[PDB]
């Protein structure tokens, strides 16, 4: 295997395929990146196992056929420490890769091809393109609200689900949740798959293509993603993800609407004396009126009044402050809208000029 | 609990 | 105490008094910021034993004297959280300190003033002023060669000597040192004291505005330096720090020269084929050539040639490649010039352009 | 040593 490319046309590949790699996994492999090279084109590709990332690379000079695998760290570095401009030449010779630029030269241990592990094969049943920033505004409307390591799988990740000419993405904690649809213009079959959290931001991370479009398939089992010359695949995640739906208040009787950044930087203060582990603050509403209180365990208080629009009953709630400071940083809006009923109930939250997205965190009581 | 579940019924 | 400051005449003081501060004080004091106001100015004072930043804010709207004590990076929160141009009020009521401006409003705990640790007094000895910038420049060119938790205390923080008209900084970790000297343009008496570390970089960290001057006093175990309306104390390490003029190469039979960046770079990139831990890298000399090599456990293998202006018998050496970088990403210029005698003597390492900074590093043995 | 020790004494 030999191939020499530019430094520019190598660079972004090499980051994006070492993407789903977790820098220091426990299989020496997984370290690694497999380079193919054949038909004009060479190929790189990273693994975590569930997911893999391939980026083709058009080959415009000469080259000799072949594959190995490269630890993916030393060999981007390597490529990105080198002058701009560099030509990079590759050598394969065993159970070394050598790679010389003008007097820079290296060799790489190398793992063989046959070892890299490679997803099984699968058949797509659904497939629809649409804006990278479509899909982008999709991921990073809700993101934040995928839980971590719960014990309930099907929460670490994030619900695609396409319906009539949309596309939605869900996400939830059991705290709170986040909601964005998206029309594509394409007529659908009703579809739900769960992506897991890490497949979700390598995807959310390969989308920088603006209007570029992007090329989705969907599988029983699988995920696919077609951005420019880079190929996103990840195993779904299993279970019946909650209907959003069904957490979303009904016959809300109470509502409020309020500038975003005064509203933002108000529970960003009150945040600061608030007890470091729960972030508990009180939200007291009235007639065009909102208070936001917060004590810690030390008795220190901070107490925020702001002028609102509100229609309602008089009504004290508690909330996680940090829940809903990451709405209201999500929200790059202008006034934002809240419904809610009780104290202990569900509280919507959107820009209250779009619909598009919808939020839902559930109060703590305080 | 001091912090509320969804309840998704 | 009472005392109303707009927001942007005690953002910068509360910054900076919180610096010897860590946000986890092994004292509960020690996290807290002495606030005193009388005839006309509020003092701020922030310490941690060793060493204590004061800042004195006129006042030029009402107020009262008195002083308490408060936690600093709430304060500093508080405050920072405030939109631009905001007025902050404070009012002190015993166990609290209240804090208000427009409608946000807060109460912080306090500790009696009386409580706050405060230095000794002492007489200064030595005084003499000069540009900021100088002042950074002498310590930002050496200090990286401190040492960190030596058992010799010495070595952990710079050595400040006058001599002549002549301010000079030392520093050094056994295996590499750096000094750097500047002209004062007042005659000074020979005197030197060790600055320990965390206060060399928290006096390196007030040096803002170039232009202003800088006055230092040195007294026999305390250094002060004031910069603007900052009074920084600091205690001083004891000890006989080393004679850097007896790690100078003697009669150097090598010298080489070569462009700063080139020769920066290709270290960087042997660098990643270095072992991780170890980091040693070789260097080969000859006639107006230079490689360097470094090889890593895994057998990997990492070689630079680079054209270099180099005079003197060809020779080997080894270094500790982190050690040389640190050097050449200090000297900040286009050439540099290294001189050399053995395999396992001080290299001295220097601009081309200018001696008033100088490094020397150690070899490795490979 | 592998690495060399500045010697000041
Ligand atoms: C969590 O910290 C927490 C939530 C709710 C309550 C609580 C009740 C929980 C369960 C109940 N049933 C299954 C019938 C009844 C509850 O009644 C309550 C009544 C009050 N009053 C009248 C002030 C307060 C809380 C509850 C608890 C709890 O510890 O009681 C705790
Ligand atoms: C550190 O790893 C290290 C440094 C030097 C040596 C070494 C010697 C150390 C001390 C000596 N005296 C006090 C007389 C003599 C040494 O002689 C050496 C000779 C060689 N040759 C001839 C290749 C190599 C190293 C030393 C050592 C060591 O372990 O020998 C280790």
């Amino acid at each position: 295997m030999k191939f020499t490319v530019e430094r520019e046309h190598l660079l972004k590949p090499l980051q994006q395929v070492s993407g789903p790699l977790g820098g220091r996994p426990t299989l020496p492999i997984l370290g690694n990146l497999l380079l193919q090279v054949a038909d004009g084109t060479l190929s790189l590709t990273g693994t975590d196992l569930e997911m893999e990332m391939v980026a083709r690379v058009a080959l415009v000079q000469p080259h000799e056929p072949g594959a190995t695998t490269v630890p993916a760290r030393k060999f981007f570095d390597i490529c990105r420490g080198l002058p701009e401009g560099a030509e990079i030449a590759v050598q394969l010779e065993g159970e070394r890769m050598l790679v010389r630029s003008g007097r820079s030269r290296f060799s790489l241990s190398t793992l063989p091809a046959a070892d890299f592990p490679n997803l099984d094969d699968w058949q797509s049943e659904v497939e629809f393109t649409l804006p990278q920033a479509t899909m982008k505004r999709l991921i990073e409307a809700t993101q934040f609200s995928m839980a971590h390591q719960d014990v309930r799988y099907y929460l670490n990740g994030m619900l695609f689900e396409t319906e009539g000419e949309e596309l939605r993405t869900v996400a939830t904690d059991g705290h709170r949740l986040a909601v964005c649809s998206m029309p594509i213009g394409q007529s659908l079959p009703s579809h739900s798959v769960i992506v897991p959290r890490k497949g979700v931001i390598e995807l959310m991370r390969m989308l920088d293509g603006g209007d570029n479009p992007l090329r989705v398939q969907i599988g029983s089992n699988n995920i696919r993603a077609h951005v420019g010359d880079f190929i996103f695949t990840s195993k779904l995640v299993d279970g019946r993800f909650p209907d959003y739906r069904r957490v979303l208040p009904k016959n809300p009787d109470k509502h409020l609407e309020a500038g975003c950044d005064l509203l933002k930087q108000a529970f960003a203060r009150a945040a600061i004396l608030s007890n470091e582990k729960f972030r508990g603050v009180r939200l007291y509403v009235s007639e065009n009126q909102l208070k936001i209180t917060a004590n810690n365990p030390e008795q220190e208080e901070a107490e925020e009044i702001l002028d609102v629009t509100y229609s309602g009953a008089e009504m004290e709630i508690g909330f996680n402050v940090s829940y809903v400071l990451d709405v209201l940083n999500a929200l790059k809006c202008e006034n934002v809208r809240m419904m809610l009923t009780d104290s202990v109930s569900s509280v919507q939250i959107e820009d209250a000029a779009s619909q598009s997205a919808a939020y839902v965190v559930m109060p703590m009581r305080l | 609990s001091e912090q509320v579940e969804l309840e998704f019924d």
